[PDB]
């Protein structure tokens, strides 16, 4: 264990010589080091890391850590959860994101306006409606033997 | 189909809607129209266990048919002769379904002219 | 067993070929058979009427 | 233990190989890669495919089974 | 049902068609066998859905052992870009795939004519909808094309596997199988559908191109794909194309909603529901 | 995956993993082996036109704009080999990769079965502890006062004992343990 | 720019003990020290179908709704084998063109 | 032959 | 069968006689006179051994009726005594028109599954039952709470009997 | 039943073989130790090329910083038998 | 044709205009950032493959980032009015939200239930 | 009704036996693919026995096997509706799984 509270996370760095110890701490570089801007919730001296996911790591390199593709004593990303290989990718795509989620929602608009326009024009056959016997199949289909049912008629053609 | 086409694009007051026919009176081209009738009758339907779809005009050839298969249950390339009579009279009942549709087009047609003359 | 080639055509075995033969040769007797016999692959046996050529007095129109 | 054919056997004459040396060498341009992929078009897969050659495959027993079928039904009936 | 069976098998033959694994080619033309048979429901012909789900079944597994045998073959190669003269290098598989493909497009009389062809004379001649009747009939004809795709990219053309052969055949546990499957997938579609009790009455009385159109379609379909491999086997780089890009990336359904959802659903629940 | 990434790419890396890439995505577009031939020598003689510049500037645009080219018509759906990354069977035996730690917590009946392996296994053992210290010395001699130190390891230098933290990577699992 | 001679003498010496390792990872020949036509279908249908049988005729028939069929799709000229109550055929089929 | 040492975890326990 | 078709009501079977018009012997057939013989006959002698020994070892078991305790409405408020032998009994009847509710459900269910194809025709006086069934059973039990009682019941169709009452004013 | 394993007289014969259907290099000329530039006389692009078919060959995929290291078809043959496991 | 990156699909390191504008800076900062993974590599390579070992590895940067996540929020959570209005929100909108959604629902089903309109078909276990 | 419920229910204790023989300690003394196989392939004969009775006279049980709660007027129980749909497909399904099996014997070597 022995971790003690000047190398656990701390409060945010307001000096120059508090940004030197925090990078020095995330084994970072100075430069490099770049805490959360004080936006309410409790990010404290913890750093920005660039929001990238584990998928964009080089694979062929052997890390310590090789399904989380991160060596040892590197800091962690605070999204790391979202960011492993099981779960959000943020990889380059040969299709930009924008175009992409254009031709999705062109091509279901065009499915759903089009299958309204079929609805409006259905295709059928040139044929009537199709004729069943006593009474349209009244005690057939559930009717009371007690009343009679208005006849409807079939008549030949 | 061209009764499609001829009724999305020529029009639609003389090509009939398929829910409402028929919308004429069916004693009205003819003087005297017979009753069709119905071989197979309500008791021997059920105990055929025809589903309610099926207990149509052709429901004597669909029971015979049933017949024949329970009948030669093995060598079931047999009741050729009986699949085909039934085949046949739903041929029938379809053509009649296109003489109806056909009347109800041609009555409107009358329709049509009647209204011009008027 | 099938000894490896390195860039020739492997040597093929006798029952994988006739197998495979068998297979294709059944397929297509099954195939010609049943179009000999049933031939409900082309135009069903009904004969689809055309409704233009039925006539006015068989459809029941009163005329003017 | 595995042989391996005399290199010297994959040329690329009476080849589509043949032909793309033709087109580059119109060019100007050279491919050194062509005797690697010799053997690819050499005489184990030298014959072209077509899709009826694929399709019609076992047609020939298929249709003579189909006659004698045919032969023995009338024979019967 | 009937839309949502159309929008699937239209949108999976789709992505069918320009794609390179043979389990994702077979995968998205089982999802166009689903949402046809979702079609078949969503008409009032159930039995003829479940007499596809039979006859589907008895296909889709024998084409998928012979592209396991394919695959084991070839030393785990799945992708149909490194493998050809698979109708001379592995004939009975080969012969297997082909009866498997005809099978699946409906070439007449085998187990796909007594469910399929049905199920397309039922969908011609019901009181159902137009759009999608048209792109049910566009998805069988694609059907058709990833069939012809499948069989020219693997049993056709040049070999482009690694040079080491090492197909081991004559194993009677991969043999009986495919050969039991594949009597399965001549015989079975007839056998059933005549021991099959007369429910869900069918129409017969149609014109020719509404009884034939699924054999003509069928038979377009392998035509142009047949002649658009033969311009892949012509020697120049076309443009590429943002249909052939759409059709390749899966519609770009699993990219946007997989990155979309997952990451709005974690940062949220994260971000609000325990740190907040 | 043997050798360590330096600190950055240079230009002749760069260009030659362009290479590499787009040869490859030629192969994926044009399938066949004689278009493919003929593509990559077409690809080969633009490499050899813009080869000789003798201005870093002008590479470096050359280069832009090429891997711009690249990324706009690559293949969406390239050739990955098996037992590479994003291909089938990439990391499939990995759950049949042991990490032969094990082997210590086998109990005495096992360790029976196999009496010839674990004699064998004792000795590697010992050779390891044996080793370590010198490992460990070389390691601290090795020239690295402060600054520039690359995650290079040096080999044996003196006669008899072993390169340094050799264990790792000499009794790492087989790549097909099954 | 290839190997380096550094980097060329640990990757030989690491080859000779990675030889050495799996060359020790071979088995010994005495390792590891260990310590009819129809039976299957009799012993695994016949005593499963004979204790299915009683269960199901002595528990499930012993019970009220446990096995229901529908009804047998009695004809138009056949024998009901019950009461002897053999039911008339259909009317006289005045089409008989096909 | 070629018979290889698999590596497997203490199974006894 | 303990059962019995005056509580469980079953309409006697109407089997055909086979009419064998093909020449072709029938596997069904073949099948069910060889599993008869070699499934069917040592079942039947291992249960008639059974039934034997039990009939040699044969004892009884008995019903245990309760009778009617005085009920909540004719004793006192606050009498805790009167309000547990009434609430006993509710608890009891309550339990009892449960199985009831279950066995014109079986019987419901039996009747649908006989007819098949007619179940919309011929099951008319087993779903009129199940409908009278469940109007009483939603006039008596529906709205009580988790913890219905039999004052809570008492409420209800005191309740019920009042709005009646009401409407039957005008 | 399947894939015979591969050793270090395969590995060397199936590299000299593809290395002597190059056609740009080895009028039997070629070694074993031979170096591509110092005594090949070929360039970065040719490496290239080479390993690419090295990797057609062998059906695996040389990752690019080891390609790029890799210059001999000595060590070649050793990079594939590193990474296949031989003389077992 | 160009590529536009986004938060989701990023920006590859062929296509980022810094990968070709470089400076004598980044490339002391890259030689650095070199030196520091080297040496965090040889100090975990050394206590890897230590035979002495007998533990597992701690991991001091993992302890550090279950930490921030955890026991460090509360300690360096400042009140703002912007995350007293999140808070404020995503604590009571949704309770309001479902709140009159239910009530809604609730006192329409009694509405009809009272006035008889609507009828429990065979709703006899609830 | 005796014939056609011990098919249906033999079919799933047939299918069942593999898994009580792998939790019972003689995996390691038969070739349990083998077993699998040969029990696949008679549950898919026993599965043909009703496919012919179903062919035959179409007769649609409704199986109970098992009462598991009472629960307020509601029976919670096993039961097994043996319909057309049921029985085509467990046949078809059980030789496309015997298939399937022998395949996997053959294609999980070295696994
Ligand atoms: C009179 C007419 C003018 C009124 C007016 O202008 O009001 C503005 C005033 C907001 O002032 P502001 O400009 O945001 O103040 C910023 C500071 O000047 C500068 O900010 P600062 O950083 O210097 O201040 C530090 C911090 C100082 O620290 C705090 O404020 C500490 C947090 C106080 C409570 C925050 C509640 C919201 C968060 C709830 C989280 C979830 C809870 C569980 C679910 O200030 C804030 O957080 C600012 C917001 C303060 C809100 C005070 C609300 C008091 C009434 C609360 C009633 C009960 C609420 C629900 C309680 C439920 C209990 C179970 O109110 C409103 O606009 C709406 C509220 C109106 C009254 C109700
Ligand atoms: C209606 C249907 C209702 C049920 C529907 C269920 C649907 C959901 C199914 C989920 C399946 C999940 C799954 O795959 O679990 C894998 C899991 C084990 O698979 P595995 O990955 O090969 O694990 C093996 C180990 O990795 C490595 O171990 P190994 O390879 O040496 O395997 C040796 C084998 C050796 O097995 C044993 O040692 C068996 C232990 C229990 C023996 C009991 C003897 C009682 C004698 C009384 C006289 O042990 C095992 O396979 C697992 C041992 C633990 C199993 C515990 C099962 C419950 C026992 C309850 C006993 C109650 C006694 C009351 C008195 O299987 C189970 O948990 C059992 C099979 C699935 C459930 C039973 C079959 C279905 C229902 C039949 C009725
Ligand atoms: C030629 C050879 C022909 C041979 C023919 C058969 C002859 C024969 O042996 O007859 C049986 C013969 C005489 O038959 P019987 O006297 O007519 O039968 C009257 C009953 O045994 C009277 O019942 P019992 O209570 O006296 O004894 C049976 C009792 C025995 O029970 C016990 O003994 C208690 C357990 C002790 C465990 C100890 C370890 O079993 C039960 O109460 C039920 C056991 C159920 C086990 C399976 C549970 C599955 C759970 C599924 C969960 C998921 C549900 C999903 C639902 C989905 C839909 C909602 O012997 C027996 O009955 C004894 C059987 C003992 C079986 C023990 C193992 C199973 C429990
Ligand atoms: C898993 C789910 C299994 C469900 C079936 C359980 C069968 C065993 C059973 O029900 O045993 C109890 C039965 C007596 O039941 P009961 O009549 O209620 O007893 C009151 C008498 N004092 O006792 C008996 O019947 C005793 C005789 C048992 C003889 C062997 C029974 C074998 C049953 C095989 C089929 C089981 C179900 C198959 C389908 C499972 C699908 C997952
Ligand atoms: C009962 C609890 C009541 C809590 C009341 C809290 C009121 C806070 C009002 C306020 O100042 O909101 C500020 C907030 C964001 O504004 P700011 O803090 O400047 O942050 C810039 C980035 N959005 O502003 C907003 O979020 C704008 C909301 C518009 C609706
Ligand atoms: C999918 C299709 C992808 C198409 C990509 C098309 C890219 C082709 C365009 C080009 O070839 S432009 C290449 C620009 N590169 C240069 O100018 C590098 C020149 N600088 C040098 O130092 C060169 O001499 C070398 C080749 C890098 C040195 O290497 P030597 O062989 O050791």
């Amino acid at each position: 264990f022995h971790m003690t509270k000047d190398m656990l996370p701390g409060s945010y760095p307001r000096t120059p010589e508090e940004r030197a110890a925090a990078a020095k701490k995330y084994n970072m570089r100075v430069e490099d080091y770049e805490p959360y801007p004080d936006d309410g919730m409790g990010y404290g001296d913890y750093p920005m890391l660039p929001n990238r996911s584990q998928h964009e790591r080089d694979p062929w390199y052997q890390w310590d850590h090789s399904e989380l593709r991160m060596n040892w004593g590197e800091p962690i990303h605070w999204d790391l959860d979202m960011y492993i290989r099981n779960r959000v990718d943020t990889s380059p795509t040969p299709v930009s994101w924008d175009v992409m989620c254009k031709h999705l929602f062109g091509f279901v608009a065009f499915m759903v306006f089009m299958f309204w326009v079929g609805h409006v024009f259905p295709s059928y056959q040139p044929v009537g409606p199709k004729q069943y016997p006593y009474n349209n199949l009244y005690l057939e289909r559930g009717g009371d033997p007690t009343k009679e049912p208005e006849p409807v008629v079939h008549y030949d053609i | 189909g061209a009764h499609l086409t001829r009724r999305y694009l020529w029009d639609a007051s003389v090509e009939p809607d398929p829910e409402k026919i028929p919308s004429f009176p069916p004693d009205l081209g003819f003087p005297e129209r017979k009753e069709r009738v119905m071989v197979a009758t309500q008791q021997e339907m059920m105990d055929a266990q025809l589903t309610l779809q099926q207990r149509d005009y052709c429901a004597h050839y669909l029971i015979r048919l049933l017949k024949c298969k329970r009948d030669s249950f093995p060598n079931f390339l047999a009741c050729k002769h009986e699949q085909h009579d039934w085949d046949y009279c739903e041929h029938l009942d379809y053509v009649k379904r296109m003489k109806e549709f056909e009347r109800e087009r041609r009555l409107l047609q009358r329709k049509k002219r009647r209204a011009l003359k008027e | 067993h099938i000894q490896p080639r390195y860039r020739e055509f492997p040597q093929l075995t006798r029952s994988q070929v006739i197998q495979g033969e068998f297979l294709s040769s059944l397929m297509w007797f099954w195939i010609l058979w049943r179009f000999w016999h049933d031939s409900d692959a082309v135009l069903g046996h009904f004969s689809y009427p055309d409704p233009s050529q039925w006539t006015d007095e068989e459809l029941g129109i009163p005329p003017d | 233990k595995m042989e391996l054919p005399d290199y010297r056997q994959w040329k690329i004459e009476g080849t589509p190989l043949e032909t793309v040396q033709k087109k580059l060498a119109a060019r100007g341009l050279r491919d050194p890669w062509a005797r690697n992929e010799a053997w690819r078009y050499m005489g184990g897969f030298a014959g072209n495919i077509t899709f009826p050659s694929v399709i019609l495959k076992g047609f020939k027993w298929g249709f003579a089974a189909f006659v004698v079928a045919l032969g023995a039904e009338y024979f019967l009936d | 049902m009937l839309c949502l069976g159309a929008l699937t098998t239209l949108f999976t033959a789709i992505c069918a068609l320009t794609q390179n694994d043979i389990k994702k080619i077979i995968a998205f033309s089982t999802s166009s066998q689903l949402g046809l048979m979702m079609v078949t429901l969503g008409m009032n012909q159930p039995h003829l859905a479940f007499l596809h789900i039979c006859t589907h079944a008895f296909f889709k597994a024998m084409l998928f052992m012979c592209s396991g045998s394919i695959i084991h073959s070839l030393a785990d190669e799945q992708d149909i870009r490194k493998m050809g003269n698979i109708t001379k290098i592995m004939p009975f598989t080969s012969s297997c795939l082909v009866i498997g493909s005809l099978a699946l497009t409906g070439m007449p009389f085998l187990t796909g004519f007594y469910s399929k062809d049905l199920i397309i004379e039922a969908i011609n001649t019901c009181n159902t909808n137009a759009w999608a009747l048209l792109i049910t009939l566009i998805a069988t004809s694609m059907t058709a094309m990833y069939s012809m795709r499948i069989i020219y990219f693997v049993t056709m053309t040049k070999p482009r596997f690694p040079p080491l052969i090492s197909i081991n055949e004559n194993d009677p546990d991969l043999m009986n199988p495919i050969k039991r499957l594949a009597f399965g997938s001549i015989f079975a579609g007839f056998v059933i559908s005549y021991n099959i009790p007369p429910t869900s009455i069918p129409v017969l009385t149609m014109p020719w191109f509404l009884k034939t159109t699924a054999l003509i379609i069928s038979v377009l379909g392998f035509l142009i794909a047949l002649e658009l491999n033969n311009l892949t086997m012509k020697l120049s780089m076309n443009k590429a194309n943002p249909y052939s890009s759409f059709s390749t990336l899966l519609g770009f359904f699993p990219s946007i909603i997989h990155r979309i959802t997952p990451m709005k659903s974690l940062n949220l629940s994260l971000k609000t529901s325990l740190t907040l | 995956a043997f050798c360590a990434p330096p600190a950055y790419l240079t230009h002749q890396q760069k260009v030659l993993r362009l290479y590499k890439r787009a040869l490859r995505h030629l192969e994926s577009w044009c399938i066949h082996r004689d278009k493919y031939r003929y593509f990559a020598c077409l690809m080969r003689a633009r490499f050899e036109e813009h080869k000789n510049e003798k201005d870093m500037m002008r590479a470096t645009q050359l280069l832009r704009e090429a891997e711009e080219e690249f990324w706009q018509n690559q293949h969406p759906q390239p050739y990955i080999f098996p037992d590479s990354p994003g291909g089938t069977s990439f990391e499939r035996y990995e759950c049949y990769k042991v990490p032969e730690w094990c082997l210590d917590y086998w109990h005495p009946s096992e360790k029976a079965m196999y009496p010839d392996y674990f004699s064998k296994r004792e000795q590697w053992k010992k050779l390891r502890m044996e080793s370590w210290d010198r490992e460990v010395k070389q390691l601290q001699e090795e020239t690295s006062p402060d600054g520039i130190m690359t995650e290079a390891l040096p080999p044996a230098r003196r006669e008899g004992d072993l390169p340094p933290l050799w264990w790792h990577i000499v009794t790492r699992p087989r790549e097909r343990p099954t | 720019s290839g190997y380096t001679p550094d980097e060329k003498l640990r990757l030989q010496q690491l080859r000779e003990l990675r030889r050495r390792w799996l060359k020790d990872q071979e088995l010994s020949p005495r390792e590891p020290v260990l310590p009819r036509s129809s039976l299957f279908a009799v012993s695994h249908v016949l005593i499963p179908m004979w204790f299915v049988h009683y269960y199901v005729k002595y528990h499930m028939a012993t019970k009220p709704y446990t096995i229901v069929s529908s009804k047998p799709r009695i004809f138009p000229g056949d024998t009901i084998l019950e009461t002897g109550e053999v039911i008339p055929p259909m009317r006289d089929f005045p089409d008989q063109h096909h | 032959g070629k018979r290889l040492f698999v590596v497997k975890p203490s199974l006894y326990y | 069968d303990s059962w019995d078709k005056d509580v469980y009501p079953e309409p006697p079977s109407r089997t055909p006689a086979p009419s064998p018009q093909t020449s072709l012997p029938n596997p069904i057939t073949y099948l069910t006179k060889a599993y008869d013989l070699v499934v069917d006959w040592p079942v039947t002698l291992v249960r008639e051994f059974i039934e034997r020994q039990h009939a040699k070892n044969r004892t009884y078991y008995y019903h245990r009726q309760y009778r009617r305790v005085p009920d909540i409405t004719e004793c006192k408020e606050g009498d805790v005594l009167c309000i547990y032998e009434a609430e006993m009994q509710w608890r009891r009847d309550f339990k009892v028109d449960q199985e009831i509710m279950n066995i014109i459900q079986e019987r419901l269910k039996a009747c649908q599954q006989r007819e098949g194809e007619n179940y919309q025709q011929n099951c008319a006086k087993e779903l009129e039952q199940f409908t009278k069934v469940t109007k009483a059973y939603q006039d008596r039990y529906l709205d009580l709470g988790a913890y219905y009682s039999a004052r809570k019941c008492l409420a209800k169709q005191k309740q019920r009997m009042l709005e009646e009452r009401k409407a039957a004013r005008q | 039943s399947d894939a015979p394993p591969l050793t270090l007289d395969g590995i060397k014969d199936r590299v000299l073989y593809v290395l002597k259907l190059y056609d740009k290099i080895d009028p039997e000329k070629l070694s074993v130790n031979s170096h591509f530039m110092k005594d090949l006389g070929l360039d970065s692009l040719d490496q290239v090329e080479i390993i690419m078919a090295m990797e057609d060959e062998f059906g695996f995929e040389i990752p690019d910083i080891d390609a790029e290291k890799l210059m001999c078809p000595q060590e070649i043959v050793d990079y594939i038998a590193d990474k296949k496991d031989v003389y077992e | 044709s160009k590529y536009k990156p986004a938060p989701l699909a990023t920006l590859p390191s062929t296509l980022d205009p810094a990968e070709y504008d470089v400076s004598p800076e980044t490339r002391r900062a890259q030689v650095e950032r070199l030196s520091i993974r080297a040496r965090l590599k040889r100090e975990y390579l050394l206590q890897y493959n230590d035979p002495k070992r007998v533990s597992h590895i701690e991991d001091p940067a993992l302890i550090r980032w279950t930490y921030a996540r955890s026991a460090n929020i509360y300690p360096n959570f400042r009140p703002t009015p912007k995350n007293s209005l999140l808070g404020a929100v995503a604590g009571f909108g949704p309770l309001i939200f479902w709140y009159y959604v239910f009530k809604t629902d609730r006192d329409r089903k009694e509405r009809l239930i009272q006035e008889g309109k609507l009828d429990r078909k065979f709703n006899i276990s609830y | 009704m005796n014939i056609f419920t011990t098919s249906i229910l033999l079919i799933f204790i047939l299918l069942l036996s593999p898994i009580l023989i792998s939790m019972s300690n003689l995996i390691k003394h038969i070739n349990f693919p083998l077993y699998t196989t040969t029990s696949i392939k008679f549950s898919f004969i026993i599965s043909l026995l009703p496919l012919l009775m179903f062919f035959h006279n179409n007769m649609e049980y409704m199986i109970t096997t098992w009462h598991w709660v009472t629960m307020n007027s509601m029976e919670l129980k096993m039961s097994f509706k043996t319909d057309f749909f049921s029985i085509l497909f467990t046949s078809v399904a059980l030789f496309v799984t015997w298939s399937i099996m022998q395949f996997s014997s053959w294609y999980m070597h070295s696994d």
